[PDB]
Parts: structure tokens; C-alpha cells; sequence
RNA sequence: CGGUCCGGCCGGGAACUCAAAGGAGACUGCCAGUGAUAAACUGGAGGAAGGUGGGGAUGACGUCAAGUCAUCAUGGCCCUUACGACCAGGGCUACACACGUGCUACAAUGGCGCAUACAAAGAGAAGCGACCUCGCGAGAGCAAGCGGACCUCAUAAAGUGCGUCGUAGUCCGGAUUGGAGUCUGCAACUCGACUCCAUGAAGUCGGAAUCGCUAGUAAUCGUGGAUCAGAAUGCCACGGUG
């Protein structure tokens, strides 16, 4: 789903652990009742997509950012696509 | 049966009565007959006047009716004053807090007409 | 109303209100921290706050204190 | 004391693959708290057929995760010798300690 | 479109599943990817090599893959060599160690995927789309195939205006879900179009 | 029923009484499927009726429900053109339904209390037949007998 | 010994114990008033021993798991029917008019995607 | 049954509930009636289940040049120091309105207060998060168990018992606004969700017109999930009463 936009979550994705949940670590215990020196909510100012919560979730195969799934790591279309196919171990059209 | 505010209540439970006031929801209701030894449903049928005062007082804590009106009157007019967002809004009769006007925004807006 | 422990602004406009300190005033300073609460130290500044299009003037007020710049910078021009 | 609990997608191939181990054991070691079903856990997925539009479409997939128990009482060097390198029957999860 | 896919709705039965492995919700995905990304590769580089149909499992931190060729020998090549290209490129690219069988296409004209396969290399090869469904159809009831119906639509011969034209022969029974049968799709890059492919194989009974 | 005819399933007796009759007047009551609180109000209300009038329990209803009872009623043909509405002889067990339905709806229509006390003014007004139910035959009556050269 | 009686309805499942005592009830440990006799199913409990004398002749102790007061109920009536096979199927034969020997297969309607619930469908548009 | 700290908790027990694999069972088959002595239908017997038992999945040749070039793919066409590409802020959240779909109500078949009885189905390690402690609160501090019939998300709500209200724009209803807070997130002005205090519109049953549902359904009451750092009255699913 046109190159660059997808290119940008895999930068994206790297950053978010080149930085965060490393050096990012600190303002979990930094910012919370530790008590002040304010250099703390301040350092705060890295990358920018350097955050999980950056990131999206595209249709791994497609990269269509809609109707994903985090079983599979697809959107719907090529999950189905791939499930009448095997493709998909245990799926199959259910009832009840 | 004024008491704090001119305003002279009751016929109904004292909890209930003290809500006429414009300044006691149910909880601050009960902060104040429970702060005499005045009981939930007592009406005031049975509330001496001596034992009304006590509450007058309990009551003159807290701002309410005019002073209170007044002073958020005074706040909403700060707000305009300034020339934010939230007093463009009260400003130009729409709603401040983010809902939707493209559609049903009647409360703050007023019954339709164009 | 949000922040709770430490309000927050960002430092390139900080830096642009401690500069603009000992060093006097000037014209309109130009951000797009529309995302900042004001502090005291900025009062009686010009501070322009963008709001998409263009840099509102402001004039930070006695009060507007614990607002954020992008309060004051409307972006919808309605009617 | 010896414990292991085995998963997979296809039943009639875990209890098969299970039975293995059961007469594997009572062949070999002895006791055994026979094969203990447990709950199947079916994850289900519903997902739009239509790539564009049309809400009352969609398809409905499930996964049945089917679990055995096992249980052996009687660690014997030759049944515990027989358990490992006689293994095989991929595509089934198989958990021994806690 | 009012059609259930033929192949995915006998999985429960009938029907085996080219991805047979067992992973959980943490790595169930990841390992997705890999697999539909070998076959990627791989019918990339055995196009030629007549593939009818790839299959995988994953034997705790290993992988399979059995490919189901037509042309085995091409594909195995001179004493292993074309297998063990594969074992290489494979290995790094599910992060593990990889086996590789090679199962034989026995008669490959009742092999829905190898079937269309043909018709599409057929239409890119410039032939009379007509004939092509012909010949499949007739040279596949010629040995057993209870039944079989193939349809190939879409700028068929070159018109501005799109048709369908299929041809059934046989028995046919899309509704019984016992019935042995095989369905499969191919594309065919048109040097002005994408003609669509599908054919239908009933093999039975039980 | 444009095919496939039936009858009509019925139900276990009062809980409280043993009678089919009164179960279906609960029904008719019970409402977003509450049978708890449903049957707890119509007891309440052929209580204070039952003393109100001292005369008896059972037949308390059932005098007060003779009244609503309806003999005919009409049904619209629309055949061409126009309405051409017939009437109809309303079957015995139909009948019944019925009344109890413009009782429950009549009370329901009532300024009064509790659904209860609403209840027992209907039924207890109906022993004198000059309720808003009883209103209700003195119209079907109406639209009938008027139609009535339609037989 | 015991004479034992499963018995069941939506989502309920009701064990009961019959051996011959009293007109008293053993219902997950407490009276059967102390649960639900008097509710919405006052008696439907007591109903198995309507035609079949009881009072203070036999005593019976049940437990029950899953679904709700009237389900549970029910569940119970089945359970305690079928258990009192004991004297003889000689009984559970006029128990049959009475009903109490079919298990009620009515179950919860699942369900439907494209529907707002089970049959319900999404109110649409004038035309 | 035996030990008892009243806990299935310790032996143990393998009966039962249940769990999940494999089976049997229902077919107009039998009895009778209607029917051309047929098909079927009706009623009855037995039976857990009668006449496809209930619910699903399954959607023929074809119809509308219906929908999707923006999921992907692709013939053709077009820009290619720009229609490509990076960044910051904004907009997709506008508001005289009109329409569709829904949620919440107008109330004593209820609102409130206290006590309290019964589910089902599911989710969970960059996760679900006890317990204890602090806050009226949303939450926060410290911290066990559990990759899960073991632990946690959960403490069902209708209901039932008592007390209150006595048909009032109310003790209903909760919009709207003021003030102060919590959490997630580099960041809650545009535009988050939730909590505490106060605030109390319209609404007292809705014209013409119109929609859904034939049984464990409609109506009604709560529960879970997917997407998801964080926004559900929507969607998918679950059972209560009926
Ligand atoms: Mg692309
Ligand atoms: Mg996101
Ligand atoms: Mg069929
Ligand atoms: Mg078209
Ligand atoms: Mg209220
Ligand atoms: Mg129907």
C-alpha cells in the first residue's frame, strides 16, 4: 500500500527499539512518585517515532492498515485468501 | 425556612428538602444533616428552629445560591474575556466541550428554525 | 484537568522564552507548540502560535496561565 | 510425577499421538492416569468477505485447540528411557515440567 | 459472486491443509509470514519445474516443506544439487533447519493447480483459448476424473468486452461436502489483459 | 398460516390458583418478560378486589369479565376497490382473550397508582359494566350490527 | 444404597438423591425455601410427587450447577422424575402425561451476524 | 466411606456433575383415520427426540456493463527537480439545516437505600493482574499466582426481602455548563475516556407515515471479544427471565 508509507512503519519499528523500552525506560520510575529535578518529563525529545505507539499494524502481506488481526498479522482479505487454502493451520468455517 | 439562601423549603425529607438549594447535590446534602445530629428523613415537621440554625450555619460554609451563581456567572465571563475556545464558544452559543455540531447540538444551540 | 504530576511544553519554545528574557522582547516569536501550557515567565511576550495556516499574535495575559498557546490560535474559520 | 500435557489443531491426531505414549507406558513403565481429555480452547475469527462495503457479508473461521493430560507414575529409567527419541509426530505440542 | 471456495470448505474433511504445523497466539504470525513467504520464493524459482502444490509443518524449531512437483528430476537435479540450493536459501529465511521432500506428481492432468497452470502458460503462449479448456478437459476425463469443469474468463482472445466461457464435463457436485474434489486458480498475464483461470476436478466418492 | 395451520400451544395453570384462564391473563400482563413481578401484581389486585367485593375469589374475575366479553366483531375485506369491512361471530376462546386484553389495556390507560390498584378499578368497574373495556364492547357492538347487513 | 437421577435444562445440570424418609429437600445444602421454593417456580420442585404420594414418605437430597432460578428449577422437576424410576418404570409411565420425563431441548438461540440478535433484524430504511 | 481447623480440604473414591474422543438413536417405521387401495397429510403409541426434531454451514444457470483500479493484482493513460519524498502544525471532529441508523428517557410493571439467590461464553506474559495499603473517587504504591478446567480480568443484572418516595416536570429524566481531578500517551487546545463537587435543558408516550419478530423468539437484564498505547450507544458473540 504504496511503498514510502510502508518503508516509514518499518523505520518506525526499528526506532521504537533502537530507543524505547531502552533509554525510553526512563520515566517509568523517572516520572512517577519518586519524590524535583525536572530534566525528567524534559529528555523526552527523541526521534518522535521512536514509540510503540507510533507504530500501526499492517496487513503483513498487503500492508492495508485496516481490518488487520494479530493472530495472523493479516487483514482480512488475505487471511480468508490464505484460510480457504489451507494456508492457515487449524482454520476452518466454523458453525454452532 | 430560608436559611443560607432566601430560599424556604420542605414538606419532604430534610435530605431530600436541603436539594432545593441551589448548591447541594445529594452528597453535599448529606455531609450537612449528617454534620448536626439531624437525621435522613426527618421532615421539618419536628425541626425546631433552634435545630434549624445549627444547619444555617453548617450551610453558610460553602457558596451557594446568589454567590454562587455570581461567581460562575464570573468564571464563564472570564473565560470570553480572554478569547480562548471555550469562550468563543459560550461566546457564540455552541458547545464547548467538543461534541459534534454538524448534527443534534440542540441543547446549547436552540430549537431549529432556518 | 490532564497532565496531573509535571505540566508540560516543549524546550525549542522554552529556550525562545528564556532567550527572550535577557536579551528584551522583540517581534511576534513563531511556534507550532500549540501543545504547551503557559508558564508566568512568558507574560507580557508576543509569542505567534501556528494554526495551520498561519502565526496568530498573542499576547500572554495576567491569567492565561494554565491554557495551552493553541487556545488562543482558532483554525476553523467558520461563517 | 511425570507430567505432559499435549495440544494440537487435528483430534484424531493428538489422542493418536497420545495413545502412543498411554502403550508406551503401560508397556513399558506402568500405571499411568489414563488420557485425560480437558477443555478445547476455539478461538474464532469473523472477518468481512467483501473488500469493499457490504457488513452483513463476512465469513466465520474458528481454531479448536484440543488438550490431552497423561500422567505417569512410575519414572522407570526403560519408560522414561522409551518417552524420548521415540517421540515423533510433528505438529503437536508436547510439555513435560510445570 | 455466490461461490464457496471448493478447497477450503472440505478442509475439515477430505481435504488435507498445505500449512499443517501447530504454533500459539506469540509467534503464530511471525511464523505465517515465513511460510507464506518460502512459497513465495519458491514458486518463484520452480515455475518452470511444473509445482503443483507445496506443503509445510514445522517439527519444534525446524521446518519441512515438502514440495509436490509433476517434474521431480528438474527439480532435484544432478545429484542433489537443486535440492540443495533450496535447503540453503530456505533454512535462511525460516530462521531455522529445513528438510525438503519431494513428492511425484502421479499423472499430473487430474492436478487442478498443475491443470491450470498449463491452460495459463497455454494463453500466454498465444493459443486459442477454446482449444486449451478443450484438450485439459477431454485429456483429463481420458484417465478416471469423474467429472471436471474449467473457466477461464475476462478479455478472453482480446475484446474490449469481458466474457466468462466455461466447459463442464463429467459429474460435478460443488454441494457434497464427501466429494474428492480439487479446484484451483491461475492467472494469466495477457499481453493486454489478466485472464482469470479456475478449474474444478472430481475424483469421488468416500 | 398461509399454508401450514396449527392450533395453539398451551400453558401451565396458575401457579398460584391452577387455572388456565387466569396464567393467560398474567401474560397478557407480563411485560419485557417479567413473570416474577407480573404475577405479584395481578394477585395484589384480585386481592383488594377479592375483599372489596366479599363476593368470592374465582368467580370474582369471572363475573367482572363477562362484561367485556364480545360476541362479534368485524373483518375488513377490502375486496374491491373498497373496504366492504364484514363481520364476524368471534369464536369462545378468542372471546375471552379479548376482554382480558381491553381489561389489561384499559387499567394500563388509567390515572390511578400502582398497576395493581389500576387493575382491580378496571376489573371491580366492569362488575358494573361502565368502564373504559366495557366502553370498548359498546364499539365493536357498534361497528358491528351496523355492518351488519353484510352477514 | 441410593437411588440417583441426573436430569437437566438450558445450561442447568441438577443431581438428585432419593431415599425413602421425609417431605424435606436437600437442595445444595439448604431448605428449599432457603433457595427458591416460593419464587418463580415455587413448587415446580415439588411437582415430581404430585401423583406419587410423598410428604414425609421419601427424602431427597440434590445439588445443581449452571443457568438460572427457573432453569435450575426444571432441571431439578427432570432429575428428581427420572430418579424416581426406583419404585418401578411402572410409574414413569403416567409421569410421562405429566411431562416431567421430557428434557425441555429448548436452548438459548444464537446469535446471527447481520441481525441485531438471534431473529431481531436491524430496523431498515422506508424504501 | 475414614481425619477432621466446615474448605472437597486430607486420604481416598471412582459412582455422579463435567470435560472430549468413539458409538447407538428417528426411518412415516407401527396403529388407526382422510386420500384415487399410491404420495402425503392427521391423530395416537413408545420414546430424550416425530414427521427436514432445534440452529447453523452450504447460495444452481443466470439478472443489474450493481459494487471494489484504495486490499492486492493488472491492459491503457498520465506526472516523474513532481501527481514522487521527508518534516512540523491543522483538517477528516466545521454547522442555518434535512434524511438514515441507533442509545437514553418521559417514570410507581419504577427511582433510591441496605441485605441478598441463581449463568453462559471468552481474554490473558511488551499480558490478565489477587492480596494488603492509600484516596469519597477514577486510580495510585508494594506485590503473589497464571502462557491458563489450577491464577486474574469479574464482585452478573434483571430477581427476591425490608425501608423510602405517593403521580409532582417529581424522589423521573439525565442533556448542558462551571470548578477540581485521574489514566494512557513525546503530547489530550483543536479532539480521549473516566472520576469527585455543583449544575439540571427537552421530554409527561410522540402527525402523516413506517419497521421488526411465529418460541426459548419478541420484549427485557446484565457478560465477553475482536480492532486497540488510549476513544463503543457500533459490530461479533454469551446466557438470565420469558
Ligand atoms: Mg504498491
Ligand atoms: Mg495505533
Ligand atoms: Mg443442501
Ligand atoms: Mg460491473
Ligand atoms: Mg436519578
Ligand atoms: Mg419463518
Amino acid at each position: 500500500a504504496k511503498q514510502s508509507m510502508k518503508a516509514r512503519e518499518v523505520k518506525r519499528v526499528a526506532l521504537a527499539d533502537k530507543y524505547f523500552a531502552k533509554r525510553a525506560e526512563l520515566k517509568a520510575i523517572i516520572s512517577d512518585v519518586n519524590a524535583r529535578w525536572n530534566a525528567v518529563l524534559k529528555l523526552q525529545t527523541l526521534p518522535r517515532d521512536s514509540s510503540p505507539s507510533r507504530q500501526r499494524n499492517r496487513c503483513r502481506q498487503t500492508g492495508r492498515p485496516h481490518g488487520f488481526l494479530r493472530k495472523f498479522g493479516l487483514s482480512r482479505i488475505k487471511v480468508r485468501e490464505a484460510a480457504m487454502r489451507g494456508e492457515i493451520p487449524g482454520l476452518k468455517k466454523a458453525s454452532w | 425556612a430560608r436559611i443560607a439562601g432566601i430560599n424556604i423549603p420542605d414538606h419532604k425529607h430534610a435530605v431530600i428538602a436541603l436539594t432545593s438549594i441551589y448548591g447541594v447535590g445529594k452528597t453535599r446534602s448529606k455531609a450537612i444533616l449528617a454534620a448536626a445530629g439531624i437525621a435522613e428523613d426527618v421532615k421539618i415537621s419536628e425541626l425546631s428552629e433552634g435545630q434549624i440554625d445549627t444547619l444555617r450555619d453548617e450551610v453558610a460554609k460553602f457558596v451557594v445560591e446568589g454567590d454562587l451563581r455570581r461567581e460562575i456567572s464570573m468564571s464563564i465571563k472570564r473565560l470570553m474575556d480572554l478569547g480562548c475556545y471555550r469562550g468563543l464558544r459560550h461566546r457564540r452559543g455552541l458547545p464547548v466541550r467538543g461534541q459534534r455540531t454538524k448534527t443534534n447540538a440542540r441543547t446549547r444551540k436552540g430549537p431549529r428554525k432556518p | 484537568r490532564s497532565l496531573k504530576k509535571g505540566p508540560f511544553i516543549d524546550l525549542h519554545l522554552l529556550k525562545k522564552v528564556e532567550k527572550a528574557v535577557e536579551s528584551g522582547d522583540k517581534k511576534p516569536l513563531r511556534t507550532w507548540s500549540r501543545r504547551s501550557t503557559i508558564f508566568p515567565n512568558m507574560i507580557g511576550l508576543t509569542i505567534a502560535v501556528h494554526n495551520g495556516r498561519q502565526h496568530v499574535p498573542v499576547f500572554v495575559t495576567d491569567e492565561m496561565v494554565g491554557h495551552k498557546l493553541g487556545e488562543f490560535a482558532p483554525t476553523r474559520t467558520y461563517r | 510425577r511425570i507430567r505432559i500435557r499435549l495440544k494440537a489443531f487435528d483430534h484424531r491426531l493428538i489422542d493418536q499421538a497420545t495413545a502412543e505414549i498411554v502403550e508406551t507406558a503401560k508397556r513399558t513403565g506402568a500405571q499411568v492416569r489414563g488420557p485425560i481429555p480437558l477443555p478445547t480452547r476455539k478461538e474464532r475469527f469473523t472477518v468481512l468477505i467483501s473488500p469493499h462495503v457490504n457488513k452483513d457479508a463476512r465469513d466465520q473461521y474458528e481454531i479448536r485447540t484440543h488438550l490431552r493430560l497423561v500422567d505417569i507414575v512410575e519414572p522407570t529409567e526403560k519408560t522414561v528411557d522409551a518417552l524420548m527419541r521415540l517421540d515423533l509426530a510433528a505438529g503437536v505440542d508436547v510439555q513435560i515440567s510445570l | 459472486g455466490q461461490k464457496v471456495h471448493p478447497n477450503g470448505i472440505r478442509l475439515g474433511i477430505v481435504k488435507p491443509w498445505n500449512s499443517t504445523w501447530f504454533a500459539n497466539t506469540k509467534e503464530f504470525a511471525d511464523n505465517l509470514d515465513s511460510d507464506f513467504k518460502v512459497r513465495q520464493y519458491l514458486t518463484k524459482e520452480l515455475a518452470k519445474a511444473s509445482v503443483s502444490r507445496i506443503v509445510i509443518e514445522r517439527p519444534a524449531k525446524s521446518i519441512r516443506v515438502t514440495i509436490h512437483t509433476a517434474r521431480p528430476g528438474i527439480v532435484i537435479g544432478k545429484k542433489g544439487e537443486d535440492v540443495e540450493k533450496l535447503r540453503k536459501v530456505v533454512a535462511d529465511i525460516a530462521g531455522v533447519p529445513a528438510q525438503i521432500n519431494i513428492a511425484e506428481v502421479r499423472k499430473p492432468e487430474l492436478d487442478a493447480k498443475l491443470v491450470a497452470d498449463s491452460i495459463t502458460s497455454q494463453l500466454e503462449r498465444r493459443v486459442m483459448f477454446r482449444r486449451a479448456m478443450k484438450r485439459a478437459v477431454q485429456n483429463a476425463m481420458r484417465l478416471g476424473a469423474k467429472g471436471i469443469k474449467v473457466e477461464v474468463s475476462g478479455r478472453l482472445g482480446g475484446a474490449e468486452i469481458a466474457r466468462t466461457e466455461w466447459y463442464r464435463e463429467g459429474r460435478v457436485p460443488l454441494h457434497t461436502l464427501r466429494a474428492d474434489i480439487d479446484y484451483n486458480t491461475s492467472e494469466a498475464h495477457t499481453t493486454y489483459g489478466v485472464i482469470g483461470v479456475k478449474v474444478w476436478i472430481f475424483k469421488g466418492e468416500i | 398460516p398461509r399454508r401450514r395451520v396449527i392450533g395453539q400451544r398451551k400453558i401451565l395453570p396458575d401457579p398460584k390458583f391452577g387455572s388456565e384462564l387466569l396464567a393467560k391473563f398474567v401474560n397478557i400482563l407480563m411485560v419485557d418478560g417479567k413473570k416474577s413481578t407480573a404475577e405479584s401484581i395481578v394477585y395484589s389486585a384480585l386481592e383488594t378486589l377479592a375483599q372489596r367485593s366479599g363476593k368470592s375469589e374465582l368467580e370474582a374475575f369471572e363475573v367482572a369479565l363477562e362484561n367485556v366479553r364480545p360476541t362479534v366483531e368485524v373483518k375488513s375485506r377490502r375486496v374491491g376497490g373498497s373496504t366492504y369491512q364484514v363481520p364476524v361471530e368471534v369464536r369462545p376462546v378468542r372471546r375471552n382473550a379479548l376482554a382480558m386484553r381491553w381489561i389489561v389495556e384499559a387499567a394500563r390507560k388509567r390515572g390511578d397508582k400502582s398497576m395493581a390498584l389500576r387493575l382491580a378499578n378496571e376489573l371491580s368497574d366492569a362488575a358494573e359494566n361502565k368502564g373504559t373495556a366495557v366502553k370498548k364492547r359498546e364499539d365493536v357492538h357498534r361497528m358491528a350490527e351496523a355492518n351488519k347487513a353484510f352477514a | 444404597n441410593q437411588y440417583y437421577g441426573t436430569g437437566r435444562r438450558k445450561s442447568s445440570a441438577a443431581r438428585v438423591f432419593i431415599k425413602p424418609g421425609n417431605g424435606k429437600i436437600v437442595i445444595n445444602q439448604r431448605s428449599l425455601e432457603q433457595y427458591f421454593g416460593r419464587e418463580t417456580a415455587r413448587m415446580v420442585v415439588r411437582q415430581p410427587l404430585e401423583l406419587v404420594d410423598m410428604v414425609e414418605k421419601l427424602d431427597l437430597y440434590i445439588t445443581v450447577k449452571g443457568g438460572g432460578i427457573s432453569g435450575q428449577a426444571g432441571a431439578i422437576r427432570h432429575g428428581i422424575t427420572r430418579a424416581l424410576m426406583e419404585y418401578d418404570e411402572s410409574l414413569r409411565s403416567e409421569l410421562r402425561k405429566a411431562g416431567f420425563v421430557t428434557r425441555d431441548a429448548r436452548q438459548v438461540e444464537r446469535k446471527k451476524v447481520g441481525l441485531r440478535k438471534a431473529r431481531r433484524r436491524p430496523q431498515f430504511s422506508k424504501r
